RNA sequence: UGCCUGGCGGCCGUAGCGCGGUGGUCCCACCUGACCCCAUGCCGAACUCAGAAGUGAAACGCCGUAGCGCCGAUGGUAGUGUGGGGUCUCCCCAUGCGAGAGUAGGGAACUGCCAGGCA
RNA sequence: CAAACUGCGAAUACCGGAGAAUGUUAUCACGGGAGACACACGGCGGGUGCUAACGUCCGUC
RNA sequence: UCCUCCUAAAGAGUAACGGAGGAGCACGAAGGUUGGCUAAUCCUGGUCGGACAUCAGGAGGUUAGUGCAAUGGCAUAAGCC
């Protein structure tokens, strides 16, 4: 019932993530079972729009990457010290 | 020998029976037994520990080793290396024989005779208690008497619980708590 | 525990014979049955080994576990050992106390041939 | 004056009879094959050969051992 | 050799700790006297001289329990070598290397030789 | 939270074995002839100082 | 005069009239060989016992001890018989 829209990722590194920071972006992964763990970049305005609602604690995230629909959970959560901005998110394949 | 033969015809049996134990030798046994003299004053005069201890080889079969210290406190002004007390380790016949003459004649006549305790235990069936006024023990007679003194009685067995500790009394009749 | 004791009192000679890099050889000893290997100065293979459970050596024995037989079962390892070509093994007492069936075992071997 | 103190040599370099591996003020380190301990705590080579180093035991502790070329 | 038991090595918290179950076919442990082999700071305390009288219990081998505890990714974060900039107590830009912790996952380990027994 | 704290644990530095490549052998040793034996400023990682510094001293460029 | 910890920036060395300390010892055993044992700390019972003489049992696994002040190490013990 919640729409998630995601990028597909092709950079890796620390320098990949300060562009994503500097373009309003930033990385996040998935992992879990026997697939391959995978990164997903995603933006920052509708992602923290996104997770600004309540019930995201108890929630299946539908991540819409590459055409496909994938159902995941986010266990972990990585966020700034002080400043109200995102850098990285973590999901699993629940 | 002689207390043990009846021992296993009779105590063995009814703690069976009443524990209805399957193994044979699941009934508890006794390992040894130690007669040890933790007096204190051996600080100030050392003949009283000579005259305790040669009291304790001639009323048991076999002389004790002497205890050194264990760990010194300022309090109470002991060094380290300096004999205070020492032990029997009756085993075998020796054993036996001490511990029938005791529960012969040596327990019953005691003044204030309030019972031993079945609940004092040291946590997996050991009764390691202490009794006064050795003049209780018929083999030291008026003759040999220096002071009145005490001693520590410790009765060590194969058991782990309590509830085997409480069998061997019901065994041993137990008098009265 | 009386095994891990006689274990970790065997190490220091264990360990000591370690550096010097030569075949050993070592006995069990038990009440019920006596136990002798010779083992390679790598720690993890035996050129001979022998059992007093065995039949083949406990045949002449009127049980595994005795005097009589601890000196049969050092001389057949001695024999075994000298026909094989140990090469003047050393020796290693499992960490016991050397009074009895080891020490008879012992002189067997010495007597049999050995010069250890 | 300041006390020498370090690896004199490292693993996987060719050393002699005789030559100390490392000067340990205690033991960090431990003899292994054709190697020695003096009474000073320092580890000297008894052949010549490569060094390695391993570490096992239960606490796992430190070993040096020389392997001839 | 399919399984069980004990010894000879590595691996040294994936082998460790707590709980339950099972074991005498073989092996191991429990036993009295020791004046005899051996010896006690007393003691057969340890070891040792007879082996099953019986047992598998104190201990010990094995299996389950992922409970305690342990190892542990990808990625991210902190940091740093190189040249520059800024509002030069510090931060950023391009690049290389990259933490800890945590998550996923792993696992009640495995492996070579010898000896006996159950076939 | 830590300079006489690490159940963990970087970057960087250093040693040794093999290696295509380059720097006029650029490397080392021997004998002779030397010079100095009072360095300053800036960059990098710290100490002292009051976590007052643009004060002071270290290793390197 | 010698030695120990930072400074001394994960090789080694590395300085200021920098920040902090100990010593001029000692053995005919406190050395060696072989065979054996293995701490401080708490609880249970204990005329003497005040919690803090020692004892039997349980936990602990080197915070004890390892002669000097300190550092590194020592359980296989370098600790004890």
């Amino acid at each position: 019932m919640f729409t998630i829209n995601a990028e597909v990722r092709k950079e890796q590194g620390k320098g990949a993530s300060r562009r994503l920071r500097a373009a309003n972006k930033f990385p996040a992964i998935i992992y879990g079972g026997k697939e391959a763990p995978l990164a997903i970049e995603l933006d920052h305005d509708k992602v923290m729009n996104m997770q600004a609602k309540a019930e995201f604690y108890s929630e299946v995230l539908t991540i819409v990457v590459d055409g496909k629909e994938i159902k995941v959970k986010a266990q972990d959560v990585q966020r700034h010290p002080y400043k109200p901005k995102l850098q990285h998110i973590d999901f699993v394949r629940a | 020998a002689k207390l043990h033969d009846y021992y296993k015809d009779e105590v063995v049996k009814k703690l069976m029976t009443e524990f209805n134990y399957n193994s044979v030798m699941q009934v508890p046994r006794v390992e040894k037994i130690t007669l040890n003299m933790g007096v204190g004053e051996a600080i100030a005069d050392k003949k009283l520990l000579d005259n305790a201890a040669a009291d304790l080889a001639a009323i048991s079969g076999q002389k004790p080793l002497i205890t050194k210290a264990r760990k010194s406190v300022a309090g109470f002004k002991i060094r380290q290396g300096y004999p205070i007390g020492c032990k029997v380790t009756l085993r075998g016949e020796r054993m036996w024989e001490f511990f029938e003459r005791l529960i012969t004649i040596a327990v019953p006549r005691i003044r204030d005779f309030r019972g031993l305790s079945a609940k004092s235990f040291d946590g997996r069936g050991n009764y390691s208690m202490g009794v006064r006024e050795q003049i209780i023990f018929p083999e030291i007679d008026y003759d040999k008497v220096d002071r009145v003194r005490g001693l520590d009685i410790t009765i060590t067995t194969t058991a782990k619980s309590d509830e085997e500790g409480r069998a061997l009394l019901a065994a041993f009749d137990f008098p009265f708590r | 525990d009386k095994k891990s004791a006689r274990i970790r009192r065997a190490t220091r000679a264990r360990r000591k014979l370690q550096e010097l890099g030569a075949t050993r050889l070592v006995v069990h000893r038990t009440p019920r049955h006596i136990y002798a290997q010779v083992i390679a100065p790598n720690g993890s293979e035996v050129l001979v080994a022998a059992s007093t459970v065995e039949k083949a050596i406990a045949e002449q024995l009127k049980y595994t576990g005795n005097k009589d037989a601890a000196a049969a079962v050092g001389k057949a390892v001695a024999e075994r050992a000298l026909e094989k070509g140990i090469k003047d093994v050393s020796f290693d007492r499992s960490g016991f106390q050397y009074h009895g069936r080891v020490q008879a075992l012992a002189d067997a071997a010495r007597e049999a041939g050995l010069q250890f | 004056e300041a006390k020498r103190l370090g690896v004199k040599r490292f693993g996987g370099e060719s050393v002699l009879a005789g030559s100390i591996i490392v000067r340990q003020r205690g033991t960090k380190f431990h003899a292994g094959a054709n190697v020695g301990c003096g009474r000073d705590h320092t580890l000297f080579a008894k052949a010549d050969g490569k060094v390695k180093f391993e570490v096992k035991g239960p606490k796992n502790r430190k070993f040096i051992s020389i392997e001839a070329e």
